């Protein structure tokens, strides 16, 4: 099976350059998939980072693309995430997930082919670009078409790059306006030619501040192929804070059953762990997510015994801080 | 492109059929993927394609719709179902995701249990003064906190915290904090802790004096 393990810190200086990782098993990175980071804060949803393309290319949310890098090693069949200038806001769980083009199995012996465009499809003027067919293995011929001037070209340079799929390249080594246009592919195999693929449309974009152009502006797709996120790491929680290590302030929290409570003030960093009783209390007990209280943490925890059981019998509340090696235990006694 | 979910929030108990929209605020096809996330896990990819069940999902999961709006419908919901569920566009750059729905256990409503706690002798012996409230085993999750300091209203230095769903008995807690020094906390005699919940129309009043 597919596994994808997050490596890196747990904790980053504010204006600093996280670096993270993903180790890649029971696949290869070298293949028709687009490598993508999601990160969750705190109390929030989903945010899509960025991905990179098997071609070396890069996509980035516009919310924060200055301070992203995005890189992929083969070799060591891995892919990593570089952040710039980090704050508070740069907290989250950072995710790596493997983005592929599903299908919905419709076609067996000839399945309708795809186009897809390296670097993209929005080309300077006088650069180069190529298409990729793709379509399954033992294709003999893959035919690039042209829409508006209805040209085709021909290719027996097959290549097969998976166990179900085989492929071909078109390169234009110079752009001009009259190379922008809808473009397909078909292949022969057995006998038989395949359905025609979708179009992807190619645009050469002037060399000009004026230039201006179904996806948003410029957003247009790069690939007929639609990717989807089909597998996800367990994630990595990174903490950004120009905080130092802080044990905690352990306080008693004194009132036919009867709360008590833990006061756990001023601490640097999370997590902390509350138990009652060593553990032998523990039907009854709340603990409450930590707040930011300046740079610092603080947290209660609650818990529920019998009238009979208190103030008859000792309650104890036990907090260790792994971080600054503490283990606390504070007796609960009441008030008048 | 705007990915709009709704409700943010559904009730419902086990053996129900429900069902969660998601509007795309331009046309985007049938490129719509559903995800479930269960609380302390990671994502998992259900339905891609608007409609296409990802393989080893159950055939009680559906996801329907074309365009602008789509809709994913859970019949006879397990205890393992209650989730949150967010959509995501997959055809246009950046491919960004819904804010999520979170799908919560619909229990008997239960009124919190109140208790006020006065600075310990620790605390105060050290400069500093912390009046701790809880408000635990509640439901349903809307409740509203209010300190009071000698029968005037007291909103500065308030810290609140709240619990997700419990995985046991299906209710809600919340604690909050106020927090003032040893010399402004002892010029005062009454302090009062004040929780408004739907189980009732008067508030639950918990004080202390001294
Ligand atoms: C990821 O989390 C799941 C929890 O269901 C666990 O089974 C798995 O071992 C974890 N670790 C890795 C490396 O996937």
């Amino acid at each position: 099976e597919v596994q994808l393990v997050e490596t890196g810190p747990g904790l980053m200086k504010t204006s600093g350059t996280l670096s993270l990782t993903c180790a890649v098993s029971g696949d290869y990175v070298n293949t028709n998939r687009r490598w993508s980071w999601v990160r969750q804060a705190p109390g929030k949803g989903l945010e899509w980072i960025g991905e990179v393309h098997q071609s070396g290319r890069t996509n980035y949310n516009p919310s924060l693309k200055s301070r992203v890098t995005i890189s992929v090693d083969k070799s060591k069949n891995q892919f990593s995430l570089k952040v710039d200038s980090v704050t508070a806001a740069d907290t989250a769980v950072y995710y790596c997930a493997r983005a592929s083009p599903l299908k919905s199995q419709r076609d067996t012996d000839l399945p309708r082919p795809s186009i897809s465009a390296e670097p993209g499809t929005v080309i300077p003027l006088g650069s180069h670009v190529t298409f990729v067919c793709r379509g399954p293995v033992g294709v003999q011929t893959f035919r690039l078409e042209r829409e508006r001037n209805y040209l085709y070209s021909d290719t027996e340079d097959v290549s097969q790059t998976s166990p179900s799929e085989s492929e071909a390249r078109f390169r234009i080594d110079s752009v001009n306006a009259g190379n922008a246009g809808l473009f397909r592919c078909i292949y022969y195999k057995s006998r038989k030619w395949s359905e025609q693929s979708d179009y992807l449309e190619l645009v050469v974009k002037g060399e000009d501040v004026t230039w201006a152009l179904a996806c948003p502006q410029g957003e247009l797709p790069i690939s007929t192929d639609i990717y989807y996120v089909d597998v996800w790491g367990n994630g990595t929680t990174v903490t950004v804070s120009s905080a130092k290590t802080t044990p905690p302030s352990v306080y008693p929290l004194a009132p036919s059953m009867v709360t008590l409570g833990c006061l756990v003030k001023g601490y640097f960093p999370e997590p902390v762990t509350v138990t009652w009783n060593s553990g032998s209390l523990s039907s009854g007990v709340h603990t409450f997510p930590a707040v930011l209280q300046s740079d610092l943490y603080t947290l209660s925890s609650s818990v529920t015994v019998p009238s009979s059981t208190w103030p008859s019998e000792t309650v104890t509340c036990n907090v260790a801080h792994p971080a600054s090696s503490t283990k606390v235990d504070k007796k609960i006694v009441p008030r008048d | 492109i705007r990915m709009t979910q709704s409700p943010s929030s559904l009730s419902a108990s086990p053996g129900d059929k429900v069902s969660i929209t998601c509007r795309a605020s331009q046309h985007i096809n049938d490129s719509l993927a559903w995800f479930q996330q269960r609380p302390g896990k990671a994502p998992k990819l259900l339905i891609y394609g608007a409609s296409n069940l990802h393989s080893g999902v159950p055939s009680r999961f559906s996801g329907t719709g074309s365009g602008t709006d789509f809709t994913l419908t859970i019949t006879g919901l397990q205890s393992e179902d209650f989730a949150t569920y967010f959509c995501q566009q997959c055809n246009c750059f950046p491919p960004d995701f819904g804010q999520g729905t979170r799908l919560e256990i619909k229990r008997a409503d239960a009124a919190p249990t109140v208790s006020i706690f006065p600075p310990s002798s620790e605390q105060l012996t050290s400069g500093g003064a912390s009046v701790v409230c809880f408000l635990n085993n509640f439901y349903p999750k809307d409740i509203n906190v209010k300190w009071k300091i000698d029968g005037s209203e007291r909103q500065n230095g308030v810290l609140n915290s709240w619990t997700d769903q419990d995985s046991k008995d299906s209710t809600y807690s919340m604690s909050s904090t106020l927090t003032l020094t040893k010399d402004e906390y002892e010029r005062h005699n009454s302090y009062t802790c004040e929780a408004t919940h739907k189980t009732s129309t008067s508030p639950i009043v918990k004080s202390f004096n001294r």
